[PDB]
RNA sequence: AAACCGGUUGAUCCUGCCGGACCCGACCGCUAUCGGGGUAGGGCUAAGCCAUGCGAGUCGCGCGCCCGGGGGCGCCCGGGAGCGGCGCACGGCUCAGUAACACGUGCCUAACCUAACCUCGGGAGGGGGACACCCCCGGGAAACUGGGGUCAAUCCCCCAUAGGGGAAGGGCGCUGGAAGGCCCCUUCCCCGAAAGGGCUGGCGGCCGAUCCGCCGCCAGUCGCCCGAGGGUGGGGGCACGGCCCAUCAGGUAGUUGGCGGGUUAAAGGCCCGCCAAGCCGAAGACGGGUAGGGGCGGUGAGAGCCGCGAGCCCCGAGAUGGGCACUGAGACA
């Protein structure tokens, strides 16, 4: 599979001109194509420790780029929302956080919070035991006994330990707490969820974030509860 | 295979035909479209059978009723011509499922809904007449 | 199977009657179909299984003697033998040449039973009691 | 199916009709005055004109408030590039532009007017053969349109 | 620069056509010093015919063998012919076919498949077999290819379990706008997994220099199988939008629809059996002509006109013409 410079997606740091015919191609990893950036295009593009793509491919193949808390050496796997990559020779943590600029961009966070991901419920499904799975906006799933499951809801959001395997906590989809928008146009803003019109299908309902005075409007797919009127991890 | 109701039911209920047979009005997650007058036995009804259809609803008129369980609706919108400036109303005929609880005539004006294709032309069903929409609003709530 | 023979594509004729050109010239191997695999009437159950679209797998019964064949009246399964098919209300050509289809009534020792099942899809005859 | 390629920029400055007795006579003048090398360097400096004066065309046919985040850096960049001499100036005397302005900020034309050379000839052989120097470094162009900041900063070898 | 000029009269005002002046594209003539930037160049012409060379490999950390150097513990290094895995369905070309769900925009699949990768949960037990390279012989002009012997596997197969599918009945529960779906219970029939394999280090034991291995455990690591979701690619459906001609007015008969089936990964006259007469058309059917569609490009003050709609990107189709299949997640390559 190859990717064209053409069709890479236009929210990449990446020149539309200068440069070759190809752009690497993220390799069908834990999130979407059009939404996620390949790791050797993080090492190189964003953090500029690579001057090529030999040199990029060298230092992700020594397992020295952690995400997620796993070593990843793959260059071609994506990185998206939220992800937490991890530089070991070097020890510095990023986010992967929405931005207003750069649409995504890395931003560090401190080693505690290094061990927790908000991940945006994205369905459940019932699996075989009578039990729960709740798919995650990155495609990440959780098995969870049906108690547990019944009160977690749809575009409802959980901090979740990456080491532990577990929901350290449920943050449900409620008027007036602190949410993201991590999609399209209004990208970055945090605000207070203060206004929502139902619409007939739940996803396409319509949002209004405030942030004092300042009030954008997306739709209900495009926001992440980030918790109440303090954000539980560090986003910005 | 069908039969008719003196009154109108409600998304839920059962009736059982004299045939025995007891057929639930399925809801068809239109809110806004209410159930026919009649219930037919049909496993391709959308309000008595398995059909199910999508979001996409269309308002027609009724040209002709003369295949069995389909008829021919006519399609009718206004474009825009930028170098005149002007519009011109235009028109496409359809092909259509219409079920048996759903009585139409040539004239009527109905509702139709798009689904899975059923024949080499149908790929749209009748939910329901004009007469049957009800007013629908979405919910606005708003933090003071 | 995916069989050119048995191709499942598009006409070539608009719903107005007239016929329209061709916009591709040879024929896609996705839209491919195969021949009818229903179960003729036979001495023994013979079955294979065959590899599909994906790599996935289809049971054929290329041969049915025994049927599964539930009698609701007494709530129970019965795996009997099939004596004959009185009819194929689809096609009658498929009870006179001694072929089983969904829909089809077969004399089985419980006795007079429809064919519940795809037995060219499924590979087993699921019968019903009348 | 369409591939887009470059097109000529002088293109604006260059009249339809070039046989014309009087419009001869006055691009003879200026070519003679400015010692440009042929008529494109001429309706080159024409395009440029016409570009600032439909800039200031088209700011004017804005509304005033669409016109206010955009005419105060419009005659700020015109200052700077020194194509006109006051950067608060009412934007319709924008609209009066001559291409005289223009064809002064050449390298040649400041390299003689700041009396470099002993002639305008002279001047554009200067910046040619490299003995003009710009803030340290050589320009070899003697069409380079010097900015204000840059004008002082000129020198011979 | 939102421009006019010459021409019909003996002269005059009109109409109205033709020419001039400008830009762009193709070819052509005369002439031609340098540099930079750029996705220019058998498209506009035969999808006409081709000599010659090159244009998809990689992996010894899947596997046995052979050869050479080194060394004693259990091998180290290098090479060879192969088996085996993955890839070759991407990438490159061109514009015949196509007036079409081809293409564009906006939506669907609750009617579907998907190797590689991600995540969550679970599993990896017993047994068997063959074919290369190779050795001994060849056959054939070459292409290619035969017999015997013999060592392996992450090669091939059986067994068990897990799991899966079909039919039927029931249900708190899940998703979702809406269950023909998921989960749970019940019954029968049917199909039916896996490589604990490689490496590293440690431990123990068997074994022998005619060996440099085999076995049992542990940790690390790359792997294998099942279930669910994602990701990616793909199949399919829908509404609308973009050519000329009436010196083309009636066209259609599997044609239009219904019912029951077969096939498919999956809906569908996709195909089949029966039933009805339906379907399209002057809001232009049908017929003919032209053409790949779009982003886009040239020109004009603009509305607009044109396609130089060749080169660059996206989708489509094709590989001398016409057909049909194997393998495989994916081709009718
Ligand atoms: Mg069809
Ligand atoms: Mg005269
Ligand atoms: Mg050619
Ligand atoms: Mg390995
Ligand atoms: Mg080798
Ligand atoms: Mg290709
Ligand atoms: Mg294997
Ligand atoms: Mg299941
Ligand atoms: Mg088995
Ligand atoms: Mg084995
Ligand atoms: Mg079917
Ligand atoms: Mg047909
Ligand atoms: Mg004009
Ligand atoms: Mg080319
Ligand atoms: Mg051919
Ligand atoms: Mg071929
Ligand atoms: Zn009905």
């Amino acid at each position: 599979v190859h990717l064209r410079k053409s069709l890479a997606p236009y929210w990449w740091p990446i020149p539309r001109k200068a440069g070759g015919v190809w752009a690497v191609r993220p390799s069908t990893g834990p999130h979407s194509l059009e939404y996620s950036l390949p790791l050797a295009v993080v090492v190189r593009d964003v953090l500029r420790y690579a001057k090529t793509l030999r040199e990029a491919r060298y230092i992700i193949s020594r397992g020295y780029i952690k995400v997620d808390g796993v070593v990843r050496k793959d260059y071609k796997f994506p990185i998206g929302l939220m992800d937490v990559v991890e530089i070991v020779p070097t020890g510095e943590i990023y986010r992967v956080v929405p931005d207003e600029a750069k649409y995504y961009d890395l931003k560090p966070i401190p080693s505690s919070e290094a061990a927790l991901k908000p991940l945006r419920v994205e369905g459940k499904t019932a699996v075989s035991g009578g039990r729960i799975q709740l798919h995650f906006h990155d495609g990440r799933n959780l098995i969870l006994p049906p108690d547990v499951g019944r009160q977690i809801k749809t575009f409802d959001t959980v901090v979740y330990d990456l080491e532990n395997k577990a929901i350290k906590t449920h943050l449900p989809l409620r008027l007036g707490q602190l949410a993201v928008v991590t999609h399209g146009g209004n990208i970055g803003f945090v605000g207070q969820f203060f206004e929502v019109v139902w619409t007939l299908k739940r996803r396409q309902s319509v949002v209004a974030l405030r942030k004092g005075e300042e009030v954008r409007r997306t739709i209900l797919d495009y926001i992440m509860v980030i918790g109440t009127e303090a954000p539980v991890v560090k986003i910005s | 295979t069908v039969v008719k109701l003196q009154s109108r039911p409600k998304v839920g209920d059962v009736v059982t035909l004299p045939d025995g047979k007891k057929v639930e009005v399925k809801n068809i997650g239109v809110p806004y479209v209410l159930p026919p007058a009649a219930v037919c036995d049909d496993p391709l009804c959308p309000w008595h059978g398995h059909l199910k259809i999508r979001l996409k609803l269309l308002e027609v008129t009724v040209e002709k009723v003369r295949m069995h369980k389909a008829a021919v609706v006519t399609h009718e919108w206004v474009h825009y011509l930028p170098k005149y400036n002007r519009y011109e109303r235009r028109r496409r005929r359809m092909r259509v499922r219409v079920p048996e609880c759903i009585e139409v005539k040539p004239g009527d004006k109905v509702i139709i809904a798009e689904t899975r294709p059923l024949s080499k032309t149908i790929a749209w069903v009748v939910i329901g007449k004009k007469e049957d929409v009800v007013e629908w609003k979405a919910k606005h709530e708003t933090l003071p | 199977m995916k069989l050119g023979a048995f191709y499942k594509g598009g006409d070539l004729v608009k719903p107005s009657g007239g016929k329209k050109g061709r916009v591709r010239k040879t024929k896609k191997k996705a839209l491919g179909g195969g021949p009818p695999q229903i179960p003729k009437l036979g001495e023994e159950d013979i079955r294979y299984v065959e590899r599909v679209r994906g790599g996935n797998h289809k049971v054929r019964l290329r041969q049915a003697r025994y049927a599964n064949v539930y009698i609701p009246k007494e709530r129970r399964h019965v795996k009997a033998k099939i004596l004959s098919i009185v009819s194929s209300p689809s096609n009658p050509d498929y009870a006179r040449r001694n072929y089983i289809v969904k829909g089809a009534i077969i004399q089985t020792e419980v006795g007079k039973a429809v064919v519940t099942s795809r037995p060219g899809q499924d590979g087993v005859i699921n019968a019903v009691l009348i | 199916g369409g591939l887009k390629k470059p097109k000529k920029k002088y293109l604006a400055g260059k009249p339809k009709k070039i046989w014309n007795k009087q419009l001869l006579l006055e691009e003879l003048q200026l070519m003679g005055e400015y010692g440009l090398r042929n008529k494109k360097e001429l309706w080159l400096a024409r395009a440029r004109l016409k570009w600032i004066v439909r800039r200031a065309r088209a700011l004017l046919s804005m509304t005033a408030e669409e016109r206010a985040p955009l005419e105060v850096p419009f005659k700020e960049k015109l200052y700077k590039m020194g194509f006109i001499e006051d950067p608060n100036v009412p934007l319709d005397r924008i609209l009066s532009l001559d291409v005289r302005a223009i064809l002064e900020r050449r390298l040649q034309t400041l390299v003689f007017r700041m009396g470099l050379a002993k002639s305008i000839h002279h001047a554009r052989q200067l910046v040619v053969h490299g003995h003009v120097l710009v803030a340290g470094r050589r320009v070899t162009s003697p069409g380079f349109l010097v900015p204000r900041e840059l004008e002082d900063k000129i020198t011979i070898e």
